[PDB]
Parts: structure tokens; C-alpha cells; sequence
């Protein structure tokens, strides 16, 4: 468990991707979760509403994923800045700041 | 506490799991914050009488 | 105490045309289906036509092509256009409709009187 | 997966006899001399499966049956045979497996999956069965399982997902091993025990007979409206009668009227031509809809209309009934107007002179008793009522019950449906106030309709459940934490879960009730964080907090 | 303190524990300068 | 007005939770804002429609609340890292960094 | 079972009663031909950015 910090990032990203993919298999309150079935077993004027429900659900799930990623990138950037500072001040010099 | 509502909710995939996980992560971070700020000392010192 | 009627019959020559109007007043609220049946002398009644609330029309084998069943948007009035008539069309037609009882509004089935369609 | 399985560690009946077929069957049998033959399934004992010398005959017919030894005919200790039979959606499915054993008088402990063997598309209801010839019988229930597929696609292991806390943990973490820590698996809610209904003890029925079985209905331009209040409103009378031409309710289900409770109820009566009946509906247009009686677009009530040919016609046609037909403006909903001013058509004021450019704003009916039904008189009644959550003075027929305190129950005070725990109040209602309310606009106190006392309402207890475990690498023992509940209220496979419901190891912390851990007086470094300054660990072996 | 699915978990370290940590840091600073942060 | 910052944190958390609770009594276009009444007033095929409107509305609010909290937590974490640094360098040592 | 993609030959070995494979994300990736009784892999049709 020495390198838990470097593995948490990998695990979180993989889990988010898996959830995003699985959300493709939910009908969001429509006839079915496969566009082909709605296309076949219905005529356009009524199939349009069923399609619209799926569009709304999928769009919302995508937006949630993107917002999560935007928030995570910020703390990764904070860690990167801290690492750059430690490189400048601990490696290329001798430091007086405690701990 | 309805059950028709619950069955209707099941058709939205896994939103509730995501929300619970997010809130739990937030909650657990708040103990690490205090741990880092205050628990900086190995032992427990005492002033003389 | 009669909730239905049949009207629009008459006497027209072979190949003629006429218009039928079965008029019930509360059909819009009930949203039940409608059936036309016919009785010609020397036999028993037979199905003529049917219309559902969504307009899926069904016709008898003999009358299809010129007998067209239709439903008006308002006033709860239906039509059965007849053309291309033939003398054997002389018969007594009748309606059938459903009415409310204990809530839901299609339980009670009801045949009207009927009207004479006399083609020569 | 989530499907019908045989729950782990359960009684199988042990025959060594007609039996039921609830939802599925796990049949098993060990033998050496093939003393067992086959099966007979059906309802009034129907299909048959037998295996004489070599060939196996599977036939469905109707038969004659103490057995011993046509829509389809698919004709064609050392040993243990296992079979699973189930009947789904018109198909009958059979799974099976064979294995060699050397053991007596008992089932071996082992794991082995059951490949499917056949599907037969009969489509017959089955509720009973019987064997034909040591054999074991179980039953299948809906469960959730976690199955493990190896490299070659063979199921080698499984976890029952509701046996005990540890199994539930392994389910939430889709894994077969668990690291030391604390995991949050499920929620826990107390459940209502009874039901309570409290209505006032009035008995007078509402006067529907007067409104419906009336004498002389008013004309449409002046429609009589009667308020109804302070009476039991039984609708069975309107239900039984079958002489109605239209019975339609807009904001409510017409078959539930006996259960509700209404605040304000109005009944409107009049008589119309049949042809204009369609005009009684929200959003419609016409002379009736614009000049005589307008229904709002958010109407909430019922419309009941029927035919009155044999009551409202003169010999030459009754002429009493009248209606407005010339008005300078449309009618806003529920607006009456009975003015008698000649309608001006031209650009010269009438000054009370009818004739040129002047018409009387009214016109009468002729109800000839031999007209078409499109013209015969129709009697129409409109019930309109407001349906808030409130004292609800008008309530349907229902039987009151007693009062129960200090128990999670399911109450209904004059339509204030809800669930919770009722206690006695120290509040001071004022003689006109009917119930209380909190900051967030939540009902939290009521007044008894039949004794006029004040009851507080609190919600039934609930919380989360967490599982304390040292890693499965170390042990198979766990503890359970019920968050933010009182240890009294904690009450499930009895051999597994019920152990974590009682015992001498119940501890009450500031974070909840802790079950399965022993509370020492020492103090160590924190190992697993419970909360509020309490930790837990695994030492000498058991679990300490 | 009324609920619809709302819970408030308690923090891991009580207030007395925080006060003990603070008094430890303060006593160390008073009696031994900056040395206790870098060794014995 | 001394302990302004702590008070503002407390206030911002108590609010936006009061808002979440108060959002529970809106129609979102249904006929009522109580589940036990829609069920007790209609047949299932349309009680479903009304309940679905309520579900959409209520599920919308929870996501907004979660996102807000997720953003505030990052701010608090930055402040806590600053506090830890000040404890290490001002208390357990003597600093040369101005101000 | 309908889809689009590239069908190739494989070396996965089903069990004598199984029809198609699936992936950790529960997406189809292999199939057994009804007649020749072979195992085919399904790969997605190439796509990308420019
Ligand atoms: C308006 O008045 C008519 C009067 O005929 C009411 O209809 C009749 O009401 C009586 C009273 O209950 C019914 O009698 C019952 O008949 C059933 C069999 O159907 C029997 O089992 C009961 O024991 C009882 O005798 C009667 O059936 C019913 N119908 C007829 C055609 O007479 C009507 O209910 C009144 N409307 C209102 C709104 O009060
Ligand atoms: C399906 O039918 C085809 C057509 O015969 C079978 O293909 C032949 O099978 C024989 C079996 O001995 C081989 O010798 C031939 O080489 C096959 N190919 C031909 C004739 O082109 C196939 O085996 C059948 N499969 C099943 C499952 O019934
Ligand atoms: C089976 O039920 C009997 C009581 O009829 C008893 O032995 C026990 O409850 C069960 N046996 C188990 C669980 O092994
Ligand atoms: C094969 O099935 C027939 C059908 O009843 C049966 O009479 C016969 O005994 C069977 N053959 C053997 C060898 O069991
Ligand atoms: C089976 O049961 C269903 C309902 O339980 C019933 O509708 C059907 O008629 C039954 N069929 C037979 C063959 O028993
Ligand atoms: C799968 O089958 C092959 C036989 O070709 C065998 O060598 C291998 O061990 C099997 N896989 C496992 C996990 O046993
Ligand atoms: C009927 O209700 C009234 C309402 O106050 C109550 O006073 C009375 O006791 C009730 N009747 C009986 C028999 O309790
Ligand atoms: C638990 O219940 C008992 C008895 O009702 C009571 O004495 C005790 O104070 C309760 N504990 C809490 C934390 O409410
Ligand atoms: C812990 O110490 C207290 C006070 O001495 C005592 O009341 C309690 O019984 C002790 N607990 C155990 C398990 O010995």
C-alpha cells in the first residue's frame, strides 16, 4: 500500500468511465433502450417522443461525467504545482522551510 | 416510502449511487483535513508544575 | 329512456347513394367503439362495419369500396357513406354502443332500433 | 445476477408422495441401482417423463393415475443426479448434472454448476408433481447471487447475497476478498405495525336524492347551485343506477369517490338539448360554452348527464326552458348573468324597443315528445369540489378505529394521511386551529376529530448500516453498526442475521448502536475509525471497541 | 432536527482531543524551542 | 465581526440545505406535490405520468445541491492546506518569509 | 442478434451450449456461427478524428 496515491487516480477514472458506459443500457422511461427497436416497432410520429426521452437521459449522463472530470482536473493541477515547487526548492537548492 | 415511485426510479440507471458516493467522499475528506492540521506531534508534552 | 338512435336510411335505386348518421350525445366522454350490423329478410343479422376510437375502420366484404365509416371531430356524429348500391342492400341496419355503470364508461352494451336501407 | 435460486444453507426435505410446485424445484437423488425412474407434473393429478430400460419418453397428454413401475411426445452409494425444474413464460426448463460419490446417507459438501439440459414449449399451469420409481427436495425463491467465471467460462464459485453481513459486503464490493476497514452496505427503516382511521361521528347522508330525483330543473341561463356540507357522501346510489348517458370525472378517478374527503362541494343543475351536451367540457366553444355556462380550464369534478324525454315535454312541446343567445361578451368561468336588456345589433340604441337592429337576448326550447334524440331534453348535474389537504368537512363512508400511541403506525385524520409515531402534546392550540406545522412546512401535530386533543407526530426511525471487518485474510468475523438509532429499537436469515440482532455485546455510542464488539477499558492507537473518538480493532481473539 | 433522508455524521475527533493536541504543541514550544519539531 | 470566516462557512452550509428541503414542496407541473395523494386520487396509468413529472423535478434539485457541495469542499481543502503549512512553519520554527 | 463490425476468427472456446461472449462492460464481442460452429470475434468499425 505504499503507492496508494498513484492508484486512486487510476481507479477513479476507470470507475467513472465504466459508469458512463453502463448508463447506455437504461431506457429512461421509454419503450426500450435500443434505438433500432423503437425504429422498427413504431411509426415516426410516435417513435419521435420515445427517441426524445432517450436523448434527454443520455445527454444528462454525459454532462454529469464532464463536470466530474472538470472538478478532478483542478486538484490534479494543484498537486502538479506543488510538485513543481518542491522540485525547484528541495532539489535545486537547500531549504529552510520546516517540514 | 412509496413503491411505485421506487420502481419508476429504477429506470434511471445509477444516479443515486453516484450521488451517495460523492457525498461520502466529501464526508471522509473532512477528517483528513483535521488530522493534517492538528496531529503534527509524536508525543504529548506537559508544562512543569 | 333510449340512449341511442339510428337514422339516415331511405329508398334509393340500385347504384345509388345515401348517408347514415348514428348520433349518440355522450360518445365523446365515453370513448367507446361503434359497430354497424345489418339484418336482411330470410336470415340472421351480420356485421357491417366497425370504428374504434382511433379510427381503425373495418368493413364488410360486400360493402367495402363505397361504404365508408367515419367519425366527426365534434358533436358525437358518425357517418357511413353508401354508394354503388344494389337491390339486395334492402335491409334493416342497427348500431351498438357502450355506456357507463360503476365508474368506467363502456360496460353497458346497447343496440339502437335500426333504419331501413331499401335499394331498388 | 438476480433470479430464482435455492437459498444457501437451508432445509431440504428428505424422502426415503404428492408435493407442491410453488415456483421451482431442486430435486436431487443418490443411488446405485437406478431405482428411480421419472416424474409426473400437472395440476389435477399434465405431462410425464419416464425412463425405462434405455429410451426416455417425455409425453404430454391426459392420463389415468398410486403410480409405480396428446399435444407433444418427444420420445427417444455411487451416483448422484441433480436436477432443477422451472416453468417460465409457457416454457418448461430442465437443468441437470451428474457426479460420482462415495458417501452414505447424507448430501456431500461441494460446489458444481448445472448446465441446461432441455426446454420444452408446452404452456400448462403446473402446481403439483410426483416422483416415480433416497431423494432430496428443495425450493426456489427470488434472490441475488454473485457468480465467478474462470478463464474457460465455467462457474466455479458463488456468493449468496443476503445470507449474512459479510456476504452483503462482498456484494457491494464486487469482489471475493475484503480488506480491513468499515463499509456501508444498506439502509434500515422501522416498519408500520397497524393502521388508524379517525373521522367524525356524524351519520346524516348527503341529500343527493333531492338534487337528482328533483321536480323542476332550472333553465340554463339561471342555473341553480347548491352547496353540500356536513354529511356522509355515499356514492353507491349513483353507482347502482344504470340510466346515465355520461358520467365523467376530470381531476379524480370516478371509482375512488367513496374514499376521499372534500373541502368545498357544489352541485349545479340544469336541462339542455342533447346536441349541446358536448359543450359541457373545459376548453370547448359554442353558444352554451360562451354565453350560458363556462367551465374553467383547471376543472376538478364530475359531470353526470342523462335523458329526460318522459318528464320534460308538453303535448305541443314545452316552452318554459329558456337560454341566452345574444350577449355582448363571453362568459368567464362560473359566471351567471340574468340581465334582460334587448341586444342592440345596429348603431341606434334600442331604448327598450325590439325590432329593427334590436333582438331579445333570449330564446326558448320546443320539446316535442316525438323529436329525434338530438333534440330531446337532457338533465345535467355538475359536481365541483376543491380537494386540498385540510380539515375536509365532507368525508365519505368509512369506519373509525381506536387510537394507538408510541408506535410507528399509519394514520389518517380526515384525509391527513401519513405515517409516524403519535404522542401527547404540550402545545397550546387555539380553539379555531386544526393542526400544526414546522419551519419547513411539515405537518407535525394534529387534533383528534372525536376527542379534541393534540397529538405530536414524529417520523419512524431510520438510518444506515455499516460493517466492521478485519480483512478476510485474517478472519471471517464481523461487527455491525446501526447509525443514529437507539439500541432498544434494533430487532434476515435467523442463523446468520439474527445473531447480529441480540446478545451480550450491544454497545451504545454517540454514533449509533454497535453489535458484535466488546467494550474494553484500555486505550490504544486508532485502527478502524468508528466515530466520536471511538475506534475498533481485532485483538485477544475477537473484536474490541 | 427533522429528517427526510438527511443525516449528520459526527466528527472523528472530539473537541477535547483537539484541545489536547493544541496543549501539547504549546507546551513543547514553551519548554523546548524549535527542537521538538526536528528530533528529540 | 471577529470570527467572520467560520460564521460564513456555517451559514452557507445551513442555507442551501434549507433550500434543498424547501424544494420538496413544488409541483413541477403535476397536480400536487404529495405522492400519497396522487396515488390516492387516480388510476395507475396516469398516476404514473404525474409521479414521473415529480421524479424529474426532484432529481434535478439533488444534483445541483451535490455539485455545489463538491465545489465548496475544494475551497475548504485549500484553506486547510494553508493552515497546515502555517502550523509547520510559524509554530514549529521561525520564518523568514515576509508577512 | 444484430450489429455492425468486423468478423474475424478466434481461439476462445465456448462451452457446448453457449452462444456468444460478453465483456466487462456487458457488450457483445464474440459469437458462434449457427452452422459451421466456429467462434468469431467482433471488432468495431474504425473511427477517429482528423
Ligand atoms: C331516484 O329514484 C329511483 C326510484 O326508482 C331510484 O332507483 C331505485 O332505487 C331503489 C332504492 O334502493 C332501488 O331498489 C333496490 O333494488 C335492488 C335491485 O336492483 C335491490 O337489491 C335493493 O334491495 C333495493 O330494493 C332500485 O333498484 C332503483 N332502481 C329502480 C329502477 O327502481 C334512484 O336510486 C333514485 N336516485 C337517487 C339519486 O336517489
Ligand atoms: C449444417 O448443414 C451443413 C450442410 O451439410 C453441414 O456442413 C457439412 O457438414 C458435413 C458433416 O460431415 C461436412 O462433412 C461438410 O464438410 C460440411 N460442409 C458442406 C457439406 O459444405 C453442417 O455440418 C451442418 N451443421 C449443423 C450444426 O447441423
Ligand atoms: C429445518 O427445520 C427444522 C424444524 O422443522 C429444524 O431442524 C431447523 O429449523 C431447520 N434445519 C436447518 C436450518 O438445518
Ligand atoms: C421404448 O419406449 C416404448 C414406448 O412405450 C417402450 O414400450 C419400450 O419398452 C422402450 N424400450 C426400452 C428398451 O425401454
Ligand atoms: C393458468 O392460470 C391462469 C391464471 O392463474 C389462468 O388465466 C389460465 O386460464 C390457467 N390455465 C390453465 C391451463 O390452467
Ligand atoms: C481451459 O481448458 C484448457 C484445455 O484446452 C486447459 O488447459 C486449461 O487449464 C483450462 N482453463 C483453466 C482455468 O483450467
Ligand atoms: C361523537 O363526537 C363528538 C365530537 O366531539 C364527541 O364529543 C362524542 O363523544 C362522540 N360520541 C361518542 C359516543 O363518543
Ligand atoms: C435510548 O432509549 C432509552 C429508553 O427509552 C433512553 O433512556 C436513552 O436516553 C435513549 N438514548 C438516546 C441516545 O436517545
Ligand atoms: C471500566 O471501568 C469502569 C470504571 O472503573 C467500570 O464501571 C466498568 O465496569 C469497566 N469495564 C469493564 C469491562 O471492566
Amino acid at each position: 500500500s505504499a503507492l496508494g496515491k498513484l492508484q486512486d487516480v487510476v481507479n477513479q477514472n476507470a470507475q467513472a468511465l465504466n459508469t458512463l458506459v453502463k448508463q447506455l443500457s437504461s431506457n429512461f422511461g421509454a419503450i426500450s433502450s435500443v434505438l433500432n427497436d423503437i425504429l422498427s416497432r413504431l411509426d415516426p410520429p410516435e417513435a419521435e417522443v420515445q427517441i426524445d426521452r432517450l436523448i434527454t437521459g443520455r445527454l444528462q449522463s454525459l454532462q454529469t461525467y464532464v463536470t466530474q472530470q472538470l472538478i478532478r482536473a483542478a486538484e490534479i493541477r494543484a498537486s502538479a504545482n506543488l510538485a513543481a515547487t518542491k522540485m525547484s526548492e528541495c532539489v535545486l537548492g537547500q531549504s529552510k522551510r520546516v517540514d | 416510502d412509496s413503491t411505485e415511485c421506487s420502481n419508476l426510479l429504477l429506470q434511471y440507471g445509477s444516479f443515486c449511487t453516484q450521488l451517495n458516493r460523492a457525498l461520502t467522499g466529501i464526508a471522509v475528506e473532512q477528517d483528513k483535513n483535521t488530522q493534517e492540521v492538528f496531529a503534527q506531534v509524536k508525543q504529548i508534552y506537559k508544562t512543569p508544575p | 329512456q333510449v340512449k341511442l338512435e339510428e337514422s339516415g336510411g331511405g329508398s334509393v335505386q340500385a347504384g345509388g347513394s345515401l348517408r347514415l348518421i348514428c348520433t349518440a350525445p355522450g360518445l365523446t366522454h365515453n370513448n367507446c367503439g361503434l359497430d354497424w350490423y345489418r339484418r336482411a329478410p330470410g336470415k340472421e343479422r351480420e356485421f357491417v362495419s366497425s370504428i374504434s376510437a382511433d379510427g381503425t375502420t373495418s368493413y364488410a366484404d360486400s360493402v367495402k369500396g363505397r361504404f365508408t365509416i367515419s367519425k366527426d371531430k365534434v358533436e358525437d356524429t358518425v357517418y357511413l357513406q353508401m354508394n354503388s348500391l344494389k337491390p339486395e342492400d334492402t335491409a334493416i341496419y342497427s348500431c351498438k354502443t357502450a355506456f357507463p355503470y360503476f365508474g368506467n364508461s363502456c360496460v353497458l352494451d346497447y343496440w339502437g332500433q335500426g333504419t331501413s336501407v331499401t335499394v331498388s | 445476477t438476480q433470479d430464482l435460486f435455492l437459498p444457501f444453507f437451508s432445509n431440504v426435505t428428505w424422502f426415503h408422495p404428492v408435493l407442491p410446485f410453488n415456483d421451482g424445484v431442486y430435486f436431487a437423488s443418490t443411488e446405485k441401482s437406478n431405482i428411480i425412474r421419472g416424474w409426473i407434473f400437472g395440476t389435477t393429478l399434465s405431462l410425464l417423463i419416464v425412463n425405462n430400460a434405455t429410451n426416455v419418453v417425455i409425453k404430454v397428454c391426459e392420463f389415468q393415475f398410486d403410480p409405480f413401475l396428446c399435444t407433444f411426445e418427444y420420445v427417444s452409494f455411487k451416483n448422484l443426479r441433480e436436477f432443477v425444474f422451472k416453468n417460465i413464460d409457457g416454457y418448461f426448463k430442465i437443468y441437470s448434472k451428474h457426479t460420482p460419490i462415495n458417501l452414505v446417507r447424507d448430501l456431500p459438501q461441494g460446489f458444481s454448476a448445472l448446465e441446461p439440459l432441455v426446454d420444452l414449449p408446452i404452456g400448462i399451469n403446473i402446481t403439483r408433481f410426483q416422483t416415480l420409481l433416497a431423494y432430496y427436495v428443495g425450493y426456489l425463491q427470488p434472490r441475488t447471487f454473485l457468480l465467478k467465471y474462470n478463464e474457460n467460462g465455467t462457474i466455479t464459485d458463488a456468493v449468496d447475497c443476503a445470507l449474512d453481513p459479510l456476504s452483503e459486503t462482498k456484494c457491494t464490493l464486487k469482489s471475493f476478498t475484503v480488506e480491513k476497514g468499515i463499509y456501508q452496505t444498506s439502509n434500515f427503516r422501522v416498519q408500520p405495525t397497524e393502521s388508524i382511521v379517525r373521522f367524525p361521528n356524524i351519520t346524516n347522508l348527503c341529500p343527493f336524492g333531492e338534487v337528482f330525483n328533483a321536480t323542476r330543473f332550472a333553465s340554463v341561463y339561471a342555473w341553480n347551485r347548491k352547496r353540500i356540507s356536513n354529511c356522509v357522501a355515499d356514492y353507491s346510489v349513483l353507482y347502482n343506477s344504470a340510466s346515465f348517458s355520461t358520467f365523467k370525472c376530470y381531476g379524480v378517478s370516478p371509482t375512488k369517490l367513496n374514499d376521499l374527503c372534500f373541502t368545498n362541494v357544489y352541485a349545479d343543475s340544469f336541462v339542455i338539448r342533447g346536441d349541446e351536451v358536448r359543450q359541457i367540457a373545459p376548453g370547448q366553444t359554442g353558444k352554451i360554452a360562451d354565453y350560458n355556462y363556462k367551465l374553467p380550464d383547471d376543472f376538478t369534478g364530475c359531470v353526470i348527464a342523462w335523458n329526460s324525454n318522459n318528464l320534460d315535454s308538453k303535448v305541443g312541446g314545452n316552452y318554459n326552458y329558456l337560454y341566452r343567445l345574444f350577449r355582448k361578451s363571453n362568459l368567464k368561468p362560473f359566471e351567471r348573468d340574468i340581465s334582460t336588456e334587448i341586444y342592440q345589433a345596429g348603431s341606434t340604441p334600442c331604448n327598450g324597443v325590439e325590432g329593427f337592429n334590436c333582438y331579445f337576448p333570449l330564446q326558448s326550447y320546443g320539446f316535442q315528445p316525438t323529436n329525434g334524440v338530438g333534440y330531446q331534453p337532457y338533465r345535467v348535474v355538475v359536481l365541483s369540489f376543491e380537494l386540498l389537504h385540510a380539515p375536509a368537512t365532507v368525508c365519505g363512508p368509512k369506519k373509525s378505529t381506536n387510537l394507538v400511541k408510541n408506535k410507528c403506525v399509519n394514520f389518517n385524520f380526515n384525509g391527513l394521511t401519513g405515517t409516524g409515531v403519535l404522542t401527547e402534546s404540550n402545545k397550546k392550540f387555539l380553539p379555531f386551529q386544526q393542526f400544526g406545522r414546522d419551519i419547513a412546512d411539515t405537518t407535525d401535530a394534529v387534533r383528534d376529530p372525536q376527542t379534541l386533543e393534540i397529538l405530536d407526530i414524529t417520523p419512524c426511525s431510520f438510518g444506515g448500516v455499516s460493517v466492521i471487518t478485519p480483512g478476510t485474510n485474517t478472519s471471517n468475523q464481523v461487527a455491525v453498526l446501526y447509525q443514529d438509532v437507539n439500541c432498544t429499537e434494533v430487532p434476515q436469515l435467523t442463523p446468520t442475521w439474527r445473531v447480529y440482532s441480540t446478545g451480550s455485546n450491544v454497545f451504545q455510542t454517540r454514533a449509533g448502536c454497535l453489535i458484535g464488539a466488546e467494550h474494553v477499558n484500555n486505550s490504544y492507537e486508532c485502527d478502524i475509525p468508528i466515530g466520536a473518538g471511538i475506534c475498533a480493532s481485532y485483538q485477544t481473539q475477537s473484536i474490541i471497541a | 432536527q427533522k429528517f427526510n433522508g438527511l443525516t449528520v455524521l459526527p466528527p472523528l475527533l472530539t473537541d477535547e482531543m483537539i484541545a489536547q493536541y493544541t496543549s501539547a504543541l504549546l507546551a513543547g514550544t514553551i519548554t523546548s524551542g524549535w527542537t521538538f519539531g526536528a528530533g528529540p
